[PDB]
């Protein structure tokens, strides 16, 4: 009796059930038909309950009963290469997947003195984000821009270029329709990427509790290797429609609305979810696993991804989102239309951990670049209403066109450290002033090329060691000079 | 079982049941002695459930007797519909007497899964010649009509219903979604006129219904498609199917509007609480199965001419593609008229296409943006002074222009074209050897109402 | 004379770009104010 | 004494009682099963009272049981609190052993009396050229920072810990309230590796909390810090009091997300009916009485990127010194983004700080108010039109903004240059400088993130 | 053919009356259904054909094609258009004629702005000359 | 002479007093009988007649009149003045003194906008020169 419950309403996937007394916060709920519920408020007299499932098979007076047991995922090592619902059911028809142990969805992060400083550098091979906004293990950056503007293409290409690197990865879809779903399991099955990435789904047509729960559910799955030494790294496909999904079902519980019709609590909900990934300190391991790793340091990145109408970084949900990450990467809509890819903008997007996390030529080398780029596009605005320009401000405009056309690229077309190191310090020697301009791009091209075939070891030295000295900066002259004084671009 | 009606406001009716049995969400419910039927909406408990009735409600009272069907809203399909005219449930107005199918199918039902999807995207040829090197459809995908009356708005769905048929052997469904009477009946008789009425069928909810006949029409065509492209002949190679929806602003329309009868808070600029569920619930059956497919051309209006607005921003996150109608076109004399520089597809890349038909749509639209920004100084300034290079930019464009329009197999009745379906192949070549520079000498007047190059190259010389 | 034909087109062009921009303020503001005037009316409805 | 809960909504939880022992307002309870604190925020007759719960709420049903301490959330103060690190209820997560003192204080009393204040007037110069020249602060005041989230609030806060408390003789209290967690760690670890941690306690309570945590953790730091103002050295005078707020914007956004479940009705947006009082009730404790100085700094969140929203509105009067960030200055490039017109400080007045100090300040605010007035018709028509002094203005106006930049010590990370320090002095004889039009041949990107006059002469000669 | 003085005025009835009855509020309190009010008196303007008068009449009256036209009008408040009520009536009608005031006070009457006053039916509702 | 530092601090005071006591809200959310609030407040300021003065003290006080002259102030978010309460005080009041921000930045000080502030009153009041 205490734990049977009936059903009384049922109205928009929302269930209020009575009985149901030793029934607690959180816990799952199963309706009769194998479909599970998740209890959300209690009452005097009654409690609510959210359906995750399809609640059109579900009618007034059918039974329910109470597990006991909080909501929780399965979760181990062999959920590589598979495709599984919010909860964890796989879809994909390649059998059952063995799971040896199962964690809980609602958690707290590890307390202050439980971290550590991110130092370990990631690399994606996008020469501007690495230069530009540079990341690191445990650092959670944000994707931000207009519509099909490119964003899911970057989260792509890093899961991508991190193969040969022992990092792990979770890709959680929400609100997308199932052609992208299966073509983004194709192109990452295609290359080899699968071998160690997880996927979860839930689509346009799924209810709005598993679009609101998914990414919970993908964290957790991410956290198994950070708790025990390993890295993980977590790429959320759309925070926004996750925040849509919850302004829907608060608002079918008549909470009070706000700005944009958006509840209260909508900067809790993004908080605790984005800062669960965090790098701990080799006492957490070794006090969670029992002695059985020492000497190594967990770590997980997240690169959640959000959208904004019409351009403006200066609304309600942006805004909230930017506070909480370490930095941003805004795409803007006009220079994607106008062939400058990915279109990055240099004054809006910035990361808080720095120099920090990347390799010690890079932070020789990328110092500056970002803040010169700002000021740039700020006295290139400026120049259209001005009549006479004097000396300094026609060399910072040609250097400022010229170091917008190197950061260019492709799509499935990775850079390695060296690579970067080279085209960084050549654009920074200012050995590209007398370069025309529309062959810059093609140029590049040819300079990593001449540094494939010749100059070959120390290549490989720059990307093994990722090390400065007068002997590599003199090497990386010399191989300069030589290309431009004897060859063709 | 035997219920009872206990509150009667507006639409909205509440329905007293048995305590055992209360009848599921959208089960549809039958009042005795009148033609009315409900459709469940929400469950309130104590049996009471919150429904919206299907036609006015003049005349009821508390008191009456309902039976349920303990089914959802159940339409004939099969191949009997074709040339005809039914409501929302399926019942015919054109008194033409019974349907010949007892095929009743729900138009309530789940989307495929993630393992019934295809394993690839493929391309609809419908030979438009405009349609098809500029703005590319894919089996499956989407396609939103920028325009309004005047424009020939009816003519390009006449050529595709034609031509659905008669390359790729499939059928079409029609709904219409609030549409006018007037222009309703001007839309049958015209399709009658051209002999194309027997290859779709037609479902009609017009303005004066009540808001929940306007909003559950579109799953009628919804079903009747499924039905269409499920179907497998001998090598079951199933079939393709179009779907046409009148204006989807006004299913959207329909949906607040239903929203606020039963009472919700509102969100946003008045929008319902749930606006993009109801939006991924129509828009995700409309896929592409390894049996068939379903493809759907959607006609869009754009309250306030603000992008920005709600509707437009939930409604742009599922076209794959988007074309415009330019009065401007019109008054020019070119039929069909179709902008060369504002209808977008998201299947022109290389990945898809390839490389040339990809570098020819670029190189096409890049020399008419070049006319557009010239045309300006050319009508300021005279058109001498312009360069050589430029003028040559000019001519180009104008036989562009000109070769972009092409007869219809649905005009040989007005002027006796015999009508043309042009395969993709001679579109490429014959842009490419006009962008070569081959096509010099030739006149501009050789390449007007041409279906292929051919055509074009006996036409220039026969003159 | 030659000077003031390119001064006005320019101006022209300006003012377009500068309408453009009111255009997308003034869209933002007017769903701002109706969301507003809704949910006070919604608010006000209920306390009655 | 014993109460059983019997409602629980998110952080809300309400709790029957026996008729003749209620709890009264703000007193702490225990619940026997786990490890959790309610605190009192309302009575509802019958003996049930409203309680926010300071912790985690999850595992906790309806008929658990609870005690009642009959006494608010007391916390020790003293000299033992000294570079440790301590939870919103004083419970220490350094992990270095309890806390040896049983001095304890309540949170929650009355503010100070209108006999009691004391005048602030002696000066405290900062370094940072903009703040020493437009807004100029006082030992003893209050100093706020508003701005949206990106635009440099806390590297601005940090940079002012570096260049007063390391060089201060005196305590500290450093209190987080709503922010990242990875940034407590790194000033931590900062203080530890300076050899100043032990003057300094520190109250942490983050963005990973349940709203009890979040809202109820800025009374904390005030305890310590007022118990460490009203203390007196044995036969020996009293020392200056520091106190630092990550972010009190979260203090009333916590009360905003547990408003609506206590019962209160919604006012203008979405915002608490009582919120003025609520900003006040702690605001006024933040005082500089007749027996210690306190000198606080706070951070200001603006919502949205307004200030014209009623939280940031509120708070305006309640600051003596206001420094107001802004976000295109920081897209511009331009670091600290202080926006030169609407920052004002009330010790700006000729007594206060002398006239030449007077004159330059109102002299390069008009010239900044002329620019921003002026960029309209620039942005219309154009350079050529505008009178010569107009675009001498201009030119000022922007080496002005230029020169207001400055790079930091606790930001060489970000950009790999060294910190700077400018004298109040040299400060006022470049602004004079400039103001006078000796510095007019110098080019304008020699003003860029360098500090002092000459830094300048020689950066230009470098160029 | 029929002329309705002013719709606007009876929008603001129905407004009243349903607000007074405590039916759900919406933009401009406006109850659920306005647009479905405008509509089902809108939409029984029509030409019938001769087999529908056939039918009615039980053959007394033959070969004639009855019609029913209409005219409604509306105003609109400092001269926007794009308010709840006028555009429900833009759309569901065939076409617009507007009368400006700026015209109206300069002298020209009638003050009919031919810019953008259309009507779709056009060229089919005039004699031959 | 009295003087009241911020009426709009006292409405928010009254708003909150009034929200707490569940009374229907309306425009911002202030309930009704705001205009009241300052009406009853503000029409207190008045001069009386030497007959008035003399009834009041019995004959103590014979051939003088009394006076009570108000200046109260409220505050504005970046220059509404048409929110709900400045207009009902501007509707009260014989007069209206505003200061501009950007004429203060420009070191117009006092910063008094000349072509938007008018006395009722006028010259009766001043002296003769
Ligand atoms: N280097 C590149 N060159 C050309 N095109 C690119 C390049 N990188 C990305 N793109 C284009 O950007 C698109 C990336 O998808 P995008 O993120 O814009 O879709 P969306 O609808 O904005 O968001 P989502 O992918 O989450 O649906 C691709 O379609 C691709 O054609
Ligand atoms: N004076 C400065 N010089 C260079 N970079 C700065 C400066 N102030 C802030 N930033 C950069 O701006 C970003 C946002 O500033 P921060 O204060 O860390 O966050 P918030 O603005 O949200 O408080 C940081 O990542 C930091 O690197
Ligand atoms: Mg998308
Ligand atoms: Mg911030």
């Amino acid at each position: 009796a205490k734990n049977e419950g009936t059903i009384v309403m049922v109205s928009d996937g929302i269930v209020r059930i009575h009985g149901l007394a030793d029934a607690m916060y959180g816990e799952m709920i199963e309706f009769d038909g194998g479909l599970f519920g998740m209890a959300l408020n209690l009452e005097q007299d009654s409690v609510g309950a959210v359906v995750l499932g399809n609640y059109l098979s579900l009618q007034e007076g059918q039974k329910a009963r109470c597990t006991g047991r909080v909501l929780e995922v399965p979760v181990g090592p062999e959920l590589l290469g598979r495709v599984v619902d919010a909860l964890g059911n796989p879809i994909d028809g390649k059998g059952p997947i063995d799971a040896k142990l199962t964690d809980a969805v609602e958690k707290v992060a590890p307390g202050v003195i439980w971290r550590q400083s991110v130092d370990q550098p990631v690399q994606t091979g996008y020469k501007s984000v690495d230069t530009m906004i540079p990341v690191g293990r445990g650092q959670r950056e944000l994707i931000i821009g207009d519509r099909q503007t490119g964003k899911t293409a970057m989260a792509i290409d890093a899961i991508i270029a991190q193969k040969n690197s022992g990092i792990k990865c979770v890709y959680v879809a929400i609100g997308q329709k199932q052609s992208t779903i299966a073509n983004v399991v194709r192109k990452l099955e295609e290359t080899g990427a699968m071998a160690y990435t997880t996927v979860v789904a839930a689509a346009a047509a799924d209810p709005a509790a598993m679009q609101y729960l998914a990414p919970y559910s993908g964290c957790t799955m991410g956290e198994y290797f950070r708790d025990r030494g390993e890295d993980a790294l977590i790429i959320y496909d759309d925070l926004s429609k996750q925040a849509v999904a919850y302004r829907q079902i608060s608002l079918l519980l008549r909470r009070p609305p706000g700005r944009e019709a958006y509840p209260g609590d909508v900067f809790y909900l993004h908080s605790r979810l984005l800062e669960r990934a965090s790098r701990v300190s080799a006492e957490y391991v070794e006090k969670f696993t029992n002695g059985a790793v020492t000497g190594k340091t967990g770590s997980l990145t997240a690169l959640p991804i959000i959208e904004t109408q019409a351009g403006d970084v200066s609304a309600f949900v942006p805004t909230n989102v930017i506070s909480i990450t370490d930095g941003q990467i805004f795409l803007e809509t006009s220079l994607f239309n106008a062939g400058i890819r990915p279109a990055v903008n240099a004054g809006i997007s910035v990361s808080r951990v720095g120099g920090s996390a990347q390799t010690k030529i890079i932070k020789k080398l990328s110092g500056g670049i970002r803040t010169a780029l700002a000021q740039y596009r700020e006295l290139a605005a400026f120049a259209q209403f001005a009549s006479d320009l004097d000396e300094a401000t026609r060399k910072q405009l040609e250097h400022g066109q010229r170091v917008t056309e190197l950061m260019k690229q492709k799509q499935y077309a990775p850079y390695s450290i060296a690579d970067q190191a080279v085209s960084v310090y050549a654009s920074n020697e200012g050995y590209m002033a007398d370069v025309e301009v529309k062959k810059i791009v093609d140029f590049d091209a040819a300079l990593i090329a001449y540094f494939r075939s010749e100059y070959a070891p120390l290549m490989k030295q720059i990307d093994e060691t990722g090390d400065y000295n007068k002997d590599i900066e003199a090497a990386i002259k010399a191989g300069i000079e030589s290309f431009k004084a004897t060859q063709t671009y | 079982s035997s219920g009872r009606i206990i509150q009667i406001i507006g639409a909205v009716i509440d329905v007293e049941f048995e305590r055992t049995s209360v009848p599921k969400i959208y089960d549809a419910l039958q009042v005795d002695g009148t033609e009315t039927t409900l459709e469940v909406q929400q469950q309130l408990g104590d049996g009471v459930v919150r429904t919206i009735a299907m036609g006015s409600t003049e005349g009821l009272k508390r008191g009456l007797t309902v039976t349920s069907t303990n089914a959802p809203i159940s339409v004939p399909v099969g191949t009997a519909t074709l040339g005809r005219i039914m409501d929302v449930l399926g019942r015919p107005i054109d008194e033409a007497g019974p349907v010949a199918t007892e095929e009743r199918l729900p138009i309530h039902r789940q989307a495929p899964s993630y393992a019934e999807q295809a394993a690839s995207t493929d391309l609809l040829e419908t030979g438009i010649k405009v349609i098809d090197l500029l703005c590319p459809f894919a089996k499956g995908g989407k396609v939103g009509l920028f325009g309004g009356a005047g424009v020939g708005k009816t003519v390009n769905m006449m050529e595709l219903i034609n031509n659905i048929a008669k390359a790729h052997s499939g059928l079409s469904v029609f709904a219409g979604v609030g549409e006018r009477t007037r222009e309703g009946n001007d839309f049958y008789h015209e399709m009658k006129d051209s002999n194309v009425l027997d290859k779709v069928a037609m479902v009609y909810g017009q303005m004066n219904e009540p808001p929940g006949n306007r909003l559950r029409v579109a799953l009628t065509g919804l079903t009747m498609a499924e039905y269409f492209r499920d179907e497998k002949d001998e090598n079951g190679k199933g079939r393709d199917v179009l779907l046409f929806v009148d204006n989807i602003y006004r299913y959207t329309l329909a949906g607040t509007e239903v929203s606020a009868l039963l009472g919700r808070m509102p969100s946003a600029v008045g929008y319902q609480p749930t606006l993009a569920e109801e939006m991924g619930v129509l828009q995700e059956r409309i896929t592409s199965t390894k049996s068939g497919s379903i493809t759907s051309i959607q006609a869009v209006y754009v309250p306030a001419d603000d992008l920005t607005d709600p509707s437009p921003a939930t409604t742009f996150a599922h076209l794959d593609a988007t074309v415009v109608l330019s009065r401007d076109i019109a008054s020019s004399g070119i039929y069909p008229a179709i902008d060369p520089l504002d209808s977008t597809s998201r299947q022109l890349d290389p990945l898809v296409v390839g490389q040339e038909h990809y570098e020819i749509a670029r190189a096409v639209q890049n020399v008419l943006q070049r006319y557009k920004e010239l045309k300006d100084i050319i009508a300021i300034l005279g058109m001498d002074e312009l360069a050589e290079e430029d003028k040559l930019v000019v001519y180009r464009a104008r036989k562009i222009q000109r070769f972009f329009s092409q007869p219809f197999h649905v005009a040989e009745v007005f002027t006796g074209a015999p009508g043309k379906l042009v395969p993709l192949k001679e579109t490429i070549r014959g842009f490419k050897g006009l962008l070569a520079g081959e096509y010099d000498h030739i006149p501009e007047q050789a390449f007007y109402m041409v279906g292929g190059i051919d055509e074009v190259i006996a036409k220039a010389e026969k003159l | 004379q030659s000077a003031r034909m390119v001064a006005m087109k320019a101006a022209t062009d300006n003012a377009g770009q500068l309408i453009k921009d009111l255009q997308l303020i003034y869209n933002k503001l007017r769903q701002a104010a109706i969301t507003q005037e809704i949910s006070e009316i919604v608010g006000g409805a209920a306390a009655v």
